[PDB]
RNA sequence: GGGGAGGUUUGGCACCUCGAUGUCGGCUCGUCGCAUCCUGGGGCUGAAGAAGGUCCCAAGGGUUGGGCUGUUCGCCCAUUAAAGCGGCACGCGAGCUGGGUUCAGAACGUCGUGAGACAGUUCGGUCUCUAUCCGCCACGGGCGCAGGAGGCUUGAGGGGGGCUCUUCCUAGUACGAGAGGACCGGAAGGGACGCACCUCUGGUUUCCCAGCUGUCCCUCCAGGGGCAUAAGCUGGGUAGCCAUGUGCGGAAGGGAUAACCGCUGAAAGCAUCUAAGCGGGAAGCCCGCCCCAAGAUGAGGCCUCCCACGGCGUCAAGCCGGUAAGGACCCGGGAAGACUACCCGGUGGAUGGGCCGGGGGUGUAAGCGCCGCGAGGCGUUGAGCCGACCGGUCCCAAUCGUCCGAGGUCU
RNA sequence: ACCGGAGCGCUGUCUCGGCGAGGGACCCGGUGAAAUUGAACUGGCCGUGAAGAUGCGGCCUACCCGUGGCAGGACGAAAAGA
RNA sequence: GUGCAAGAGCACUCAGGCGCGCGGGAGAACCCUCGCCAAGGAACUCUGCAAGUUGGCCCCGUAACUUCGGGAGAAGGGGUGC
RNA sequence: CAGUGGAGGCCCGAACCGGUGGGGGAUGCAAACCCCUCGGAUGAGCUGGGGCUAGGAGUGAAAAGCUAACCGAGCCCGGAGA
RNA sequence: GGUGAAAAGAACCCCGGGAGGGGAGUGAAAUAGAGCCUGAAACCGUGGGCUUACAAGCAGUCACGGCCCCGCAAGGGGUUGU
C-alpha cells in the first residue's frame, strides 16, 4: 500500500529540497507568489513551518532558518519586519489560492501565496 | 534458520569439530531446523585422534543458533553460531563433554541427557 | 472511542512502575524463568544489553551477555514474566543505542569503550539514605 | 449464532495466563438493533445493527426514526446479523463472555492492482543468468493450439486489496463493559479504527 | 513495425466507438458575488474576485 | 497358443502447411486423464500378530531437497505416509533460457590424389521495445429492470477450500514359544499449504537524527550550506510496506453411494446380500465453510421517503420548461486508487496544513562559563531537533453557489 | 580478456523474496508515426472438413462500448524457406 | 586552484560555458538502472554469467618449481586521522 | 659484493589504440551504439598530410576478409526486351 | 499545363496580431477569387428518414410485419422487427 502516508514529489530529493527553499526565498522577498497547485501546497506547509520558527528569536533557530536558506539581509527582514508582525499569529501565515485559465502551454492548475495580515 | 549446505561445529568431545547439514528428519517438506531439532549430518572437519573421522555421516541435534527463536512468553534467545550435538541412529548424544549454554527447548524435546551436563541452560 | 491510543492506554492495568532505569549502556543481574515439569524457577541472567525498543505497552530490551560457551543474546518483554529482574551497575555514555559493533569485536575494547557516569552513582549515593531521610521528612 | 457490530483497535500481546497473547481489541459499544426480520415478509431471520451516534443534518429523511422506535442513526449506519433474534435493546459488547471462541468479518485494506507474486503468488525468476526482462512476470498462461484459449480463472496479474474476509476460530480473552471493548487472540483483518462484525464461532454445531 | 501488428483493417464503426467513450467534455462555471461574471468554482476572477478580490488591475 | 484395448515408444503413409508450422532439455504457468505412487475402504491370502503380497472402488488433496551429466531417461545422496505414469504441436521462445542443436572460423580423430566431406568429437558465436480482434484478470462509461430517491437485503449460478506426520493412553493386555507386537476410542505437539495482520522478531524510511571525508561559499573563528547518486560514506532508525514473524483455514456433522459386507424373501418345498422391500459402509459425490453474485432481461425481497395538469397528445404512447425526496458540479481529502469508480468532511466544520500536547526516533546540540599550549574535554543536558504518527486547536485552506432531478403506461 | 576440475573467503546466484529509489509506464494540455490491413457483425465445446474453425452441422456463453494488464490463438507480423 | 604516493587520474571547484527545443500531475502492475537485507551461505546455474569481497601508500612475510630473469602485489598479516 | 647507471616487442595505469564477459538498446541517439568490466599500453606502437597498387586484378601476420554501409568476385553503363 | 473575351484580378467598412473571412463592388457568370475551367471515386464531415442496449455473423437473400416519404387509384422507394 504505497503512498499510504503522504508527501508529494517529482524531482531529486536534493532538487526537491532546493526547490522548496528557493520558493521560500523568492516568497519571503515578496509575499504574494504565482506557482502550480501541488507545489503551492507542500510549499505553504514548509514555509509556514519556517515562519513559525521565525516567530521565536533564538540564534540556534536563526541559523537553522538560514541553514535552509541563503541571504543575511533576508534574516534581517525576516526577524525585523516579518517575524514581528505575525507575532500573535499561531498558524498559517501563508494563504495560497487557485487562479483561472490554467498554466498555458500544457494546462496546469495555478495558485498564489499570500502575506496574510 | 538451519538448512542444508550449512556448516555446524559441534559442542562436545565427539572426535569431530565441524559437521555440515544434510537433510532434516522432519516432514518431507520441512527443509528447516532450529532449536531441539533433528538434523542428518555429514562430517567435514574433525580432529584425528578421535572417533568420527572426516567424512563420517551421523545425526545431530542443534543446541545453538544465530537466529533466536521466540520462547512461548515472547522472550527469545540466541547463541552466536550454528552449534549442534552429535547423535546416532538411536537418538543418543554420542560424546560426553557438552560445551556451553544450551536451550531448555531441547529439554522438552527428548534430549534430557544434554540438559543435564549442560552448564548454563537457556 | 476515537483515540485508539486512549483505549490501549486504558489497557494499562498492565504496567511495570517499579523497574531499574537503564540506558543501552550496561545493565546486568537476574530475570525470571520456568524450568521443569511444574515450572518452579527463576534462572538468573546478568547481561550487558544491546537494544531498547519503545512500544509503551511493552518496550522490550534485547540483551547481550557472553557465557561459558560464547555470546548469548536474550530479549525480554519489559513487563510480566520478569519478576524483579533488577540489574547491577547500569553504565552508559553510549552514543547510539544499538550496540551491534559488539557482535563484531567483543573483548577488551568492550571495557575500552564503556564508562558509567559517576554522577549516576552520586545520585544513588544521595538517594541512598535520603530514602531514610524520606523515611523522616513529610 | 449470535453477533455484534464493532470497530477495530489494538493488537498487542498482554502477558496473561503465564505466556503471551497477541491481543486485538474492538469496540462493539452501544450498537443498535433497529429492525428485526421474519420469514414470510423476508425469508430468513435477521436484525439490523447500528453503531456510533454523531448524525445530525447530513443524514435526515427516512431515518427509521420511523421504524417503530427512532433511536436516531449512528453515522456508521447499520448492517445485518443472520439467524439472530435479540432481546430488543441496543446491544452492547458483553454479548459474549471471556472464555468463548468466535468468527470475525471485515474488509481487507487496499493493495489494489498488484504483481502476481504479491497476489495469488507466482514465481517469476532469473535475476541474472536468463534475462532482466521478466523478473516479476507470469511467464506462461495456457497450452499451444488446443485449447488456444486462455483458461478462465488462470491466476493472473490483477487486483489484490480492497476486498473482505471472515475469519474463523479466535479466542476473545477480555471484554470491558465500562468502555465497551472486546479483546481477542490478535488476528484482526483490516486497518485500525475501521468496520468489523463479530459473530459466534463454528465448530461442531 | 515489430511483433504486434494489426491483422486485418479496423472497421470505421470501431474507430467511432473507441472515440465514443472519448469525445469532448463540458466546463462548469460559478456566479461571482461582489461582481458580475463567471469563474471556476472556489477560484478567483481577475474581473470579479474572491473576498476582497486581490489584484483586479485589468486595463 | 488365442482375443482385445490403448495411440505414449518405435515404424509404414505423404493429405493441410516450402510467399515458413522456430525442432531439445530447463525456467515459469499449468490443466486434464486413471491403466493409484502416497493417503480411505474393502475383498482374498501359502494373513497369529506385525508387516507383506495380490485383486476391485476411489483422483479430493499430495507428489520434497542435493551430486554427475545440455542432457529428459538413469544411477547415486540424505530423506518421506509418498518420491506415480501420461496427454495437451511428445503443453508452453510474439513467456524466458539458449547450455544441447545441423550456419559461415578452426582444430581434433577421419575419408578422399584432391577442393572438401564423415548419427565421430572439440572451443567460441546477434530470441527482432509499441497487442488490431479473440481468450484470460481487474476496472469503469452508457442503457437497462414498463412511478421517482435513499438504505438494508435474498441467493440463481459460479469460484476457492479439501492434506498430512510422529508421539503419549488404553496395555506391553489379544495373538504369539519368544522376537515381536495389535484393532476401538482418546490426548498432545509437527511439517508443507491457503488466509489475513505490524503486537512481539527482524529487513525496511530518497533527508527522521548522529559521526565523518576532501572541497567550494556565507563570514576570518566557531557555526552553516550544496557537491560528490539519480541520499557523497557509515552508524541507527517511527509510521506505513513486509516474512522468517503472527492469529487463524482444512474441521465436526448431515444426506445419497461405489467396491464390498449384511437382513426378511421367491421363482426352482431346499439356497441366495435382490428380481419387491430394508441396514452398514470411503480422504470420493451433495451440503455444511469462505468468497463472489438479481445484466437470476426473470432485474427479485425488506424498510422507509416524495407526489399530478404545468404547455402541444381530447380519446393513443409521447413530447416540452422549472420542481419535491433527492443527487451532482467544484473543493479539503482518504491504510481508496493506473483513470474512473468506492469512502469521508465541506463553516452548523477538525477534512489537509499550521499550531500545542502525547508517543517515538536520535543521543547531551547552537551557544555560555570552565581545564590542557594543543587535538579536545568537565559542566549547563537525556538537550536540541523532529517524516508519515494518537489527538487537541478554525490560525489558514474546504467561499459563493451552480445544474440534473417524480407530474406517477395498461389489462 | 582462450576450454574444464578444485578450494577459501565473499556475496540477493539461490532458499524467496520485502521495502526503497528516481526515471519510463498511467491522468491534464501541445505535436503526433510505423509495419500490417479482402471485408467483417470475430466467445466456447464436440464433431467434421484438404486432416489444427467465432464463419460449417449439431450445440454452445454471454446487454452496448470502453481503460489499464497478461500473452494461449487468430497456423500471429517481417523471410515469393537457407 | 586544493587534496591522495604522484599525475593530462579522481572528488569539489577557478575562469569560461551550460541546464542537453515539450512538459505538467499523480506516486498502479511492470520495466530501465540504483541502495539495504535478516537467518543459511553457490544449495542457483549448462557456468559463481552477473553482482559482490579484495582494494591506494610505508612496514612484515612468500611454495613447488625455473631457461636464475622469474614465478611476486604469491598468498598471510600490520599500520594510516588529529 | 657494494655502489653506479637506466636497458627492455619490461611492469601498473591516463590520453591513445582496441573490443573481451555481461546488461541495455532492436521502426534504437545510432543501417553497431550506451553502461559496467576488460586487453594493448617505448612498440609488430599509434596519429595529421601528400603519393601508389584493381576486378580475375590488386591488398591481405590469411577469413576467400577489403576495395566505398550487402564482395566467392565492387560500381556503373553497353550487347540487353540475355 | 489551362482564371477570364478582356485584369475588369476585389477600393471601402466590418471582426481579427495577422491569417482569413462577412457585405460592398467586378464581370454573362466569383458555384470563373488568384496553380482558380470542368470537380469521378476512395476520403473525412454535417443535418435529417428508418433501425439498434437478451444480442451468434462471407453480412446478404426471401417472405411477413411495422416506420417515413412518394403516388389520383392500384402501385412504389427507402428502412429493418422476425
Amino acid at each position: 500500500r504505497h503512498l499510504k502516508s503522504g508527501r508529494k514529489l517529482n524531482r531529486h530529493s536534493s532538487h526537491r529540497l532546493a526547490l522548496y527553499r528557493n520558493q521560500a526565498k523568492s516568497l519571503l522577498t515578496h509575499g504574494r507568489i504565482t506557482t502550480t497547485v501541488p507545489k503551492a501546497k507542500e510549499l505553504r506547509g514548509f514555509v509556514d513551518h519556517l515562519i513559525h520558527l521565525a516567530k521565536r528569536g533564538d540564534l540556534h533557530a536563526r541559523r537553522l532558518v538560514l541553514r535552509d536558506l541563503q541571504d543575511v539581509k533576508l534574516v534581517r527582514k525576516l526577524f525585523d519586519e516579518i517575524a514581528p508582525r505575525y507575532r500573535d499569529r499561531q498558524g498559517g501565515y501563508t494563504r495560497v489560492l487557485k487562479l483561472a485559465e490554467r498554466r498555458r502551454g500544457d494546462g496546469a492548475p495555478l495558485a498564489l501565496v499570500e502575506l496574510v495580515e | 534458520m538451519i538448512q542444508p549446505q550449512t556448516y555446524l561445529e559441534v559442542a562436545d568431545n565427539t572426535g569431530a569439530r565441524k559437521i555440515m547439514c544434510i537433510r532434516v528428519l522432519k516432514g518431507s517438506n520441512a527443509k528447516y531446523a532450529t532449536v531441539g531439532d533433528v538434523i542428518v549430518a555429514s562430517v567435514k572437519e574433525a580432529i584425528p585422534r578421535g572417533a568420527v573421522k572426516e567424512g563420517d555421516v551421523v545425526k545431530a541435534v542443534v543446541v545453538r543458533t544465530k537466529k533466536e527463536i521466540k520462547r512461548p512468553d515472547g522472550s527469545a534467545i540466541r547463541f552466536d553460531d550454528n552449534a549442534a550435538v552429535i547423535i546416532n541412529n538411536q537418538l543418543e548424544p554420542r560424546g560426553t563433554r557438552v560445551f556451553g549454554p544450551v536451550a531448555r527447548e531441547l529439554r522438552e524435546k527428548g534430549f534430557m541427557k544434554i540438559v543435564s551436563l549442560a552448564p548454563e541452560v537457556l | 472511542m476515537n483515540r485508539g491510543a486512549l483505549i490501549k492506554l486504558v489497557e494499562s492495568r498492565y504496567v511495570r512502575t517499579d523497574l531499574p532505569e537503564f540506558r543501552p549502556g550496561d545493565t546486568v543481574r537476574v530475570s525470571y524463568k520456568v524450568k521443569e515439569g511444574n515450572r518452579t524457577r527463576i534462572q538468573d541472567f546478568e547481561g550487558i544489553v544491546i537494544r531498547i525498543r519503545r512500544n509503551g505497552f511493552n518496550t522490550t530490551f534485547t540483551v547481550r551477555k557472553v557465557s561459558y560457551g560464547v555470546g548469548v543474546e536474550r530479549i525480554f518483554p519489559l513487563h510480566s514474566p520478569l519478576i524483579q529482574k533488577i540489574d547491577i551497575v547500569q553504565r552508559g555514555r553510549a552514543r547510539r543505542a544499538k550496540l551491534y559493533f559488539i557482535r563484531n569485536l567483543s573483548d577488551r575494547e568492550i571495557r575500552r569503550k564503556l564508562r558509567a557516569d559517576r554522577k549516576r552513582i552520586d545520585q544513588d549515593r544521595a538517594a541512598e539514605r535520603a530514602a531514610k531521610e524520606e523515611a523522616q521528612k513529610a | 449464532m449470535k453477533g455484534i457490530l464493532g470497530v477495530k483497535v489494538g493488537m498487542t500481546r498482554i502477558f496473561r495466563d503465564d505466556r503471551a497473547v497477541p491481543v486485538t481489541v474492538i469496540l462493539a459499544g452501544p450498537c443498535p438493533v433497529v429492525q428485526r426480520r421474519t420469514p414470510e415478509k423476508d425469508g430468513y431471520t435477521a436484525v439490523q445493527l447500528g453503531f456510533l451516534p454523531q448524525n445530525p443534518k447530513r443524514v435526515n429523511r427516512p431515518l427509521k426514526g420511523h421504524f417503530a422506535k427512532a433511536g436516531v442513526e449512528p453515522v456508521r449506519i447499520l448492517r445485518e446479523i443472520r439467524d439472530f433474534n435479540p432481546e430488543g435493546d441496543t446491544v452492547t459488547v458483553e454479548i459474549f463472555k471471556p472464555g468463548e471462541r468466535v468468527d470475525v468479518t471485515g474488509t481487507s485494506k487496499g493493495r489494489g492492482f498488484a504483481g502476481v507474486m504479491k497476489r495469488w503468488n507466482f514465481a517469476g525468476g532469473p535475476d541474472s543468468h536468463g534475462a532482466h526482462k521478466i523478473h516479476r512476470h507470469p511467464g506462461s498462461i495456457g497450452n499451444r493450439k488446443t485449447p488456444g484459449r486462455v483458461y478462465k480463472g488462470k491466476k493472473m496479474a490483477g487486483h489484490y486489496g480492497a476486498e473482505r474476509v471472515t475469519v474463523m476460530n479466535l479466542e476473545v480473552v477480555d471484554v470491558i463493559p465500562e468502555e465497551n471493548l472486546l479483546l481477542v487472540k490478535g488476528a484482526v483483518p483490516g486497518p485500525n479504527g475501521g468496520l468489523v462484525i463479530v459473530r459466534e464461532t463454528k465448530k461442531a454445531a | 513495425a515489430k511483433h504486434p501488428v494489426p491483422k486485418k483493417k479496423t472497421s470505421k464503426a470501431r474507430r467511432d466507438a473507441r472515440r465514443s467513450h472519448h469525445a469532448l467534455t463540458p466546463p462548469t462555471l460559478v456566479p461571482c458575488p461582489e461582481c458580475k461574471a463567471m469563474k471556476p468554482p472556489h477560484t478567483v476572477c481577475p474581473e470579479c474576485g474572491y473576498y476582497a478580490g486581490r489584484k483586479v488591475l485589468e486595463v
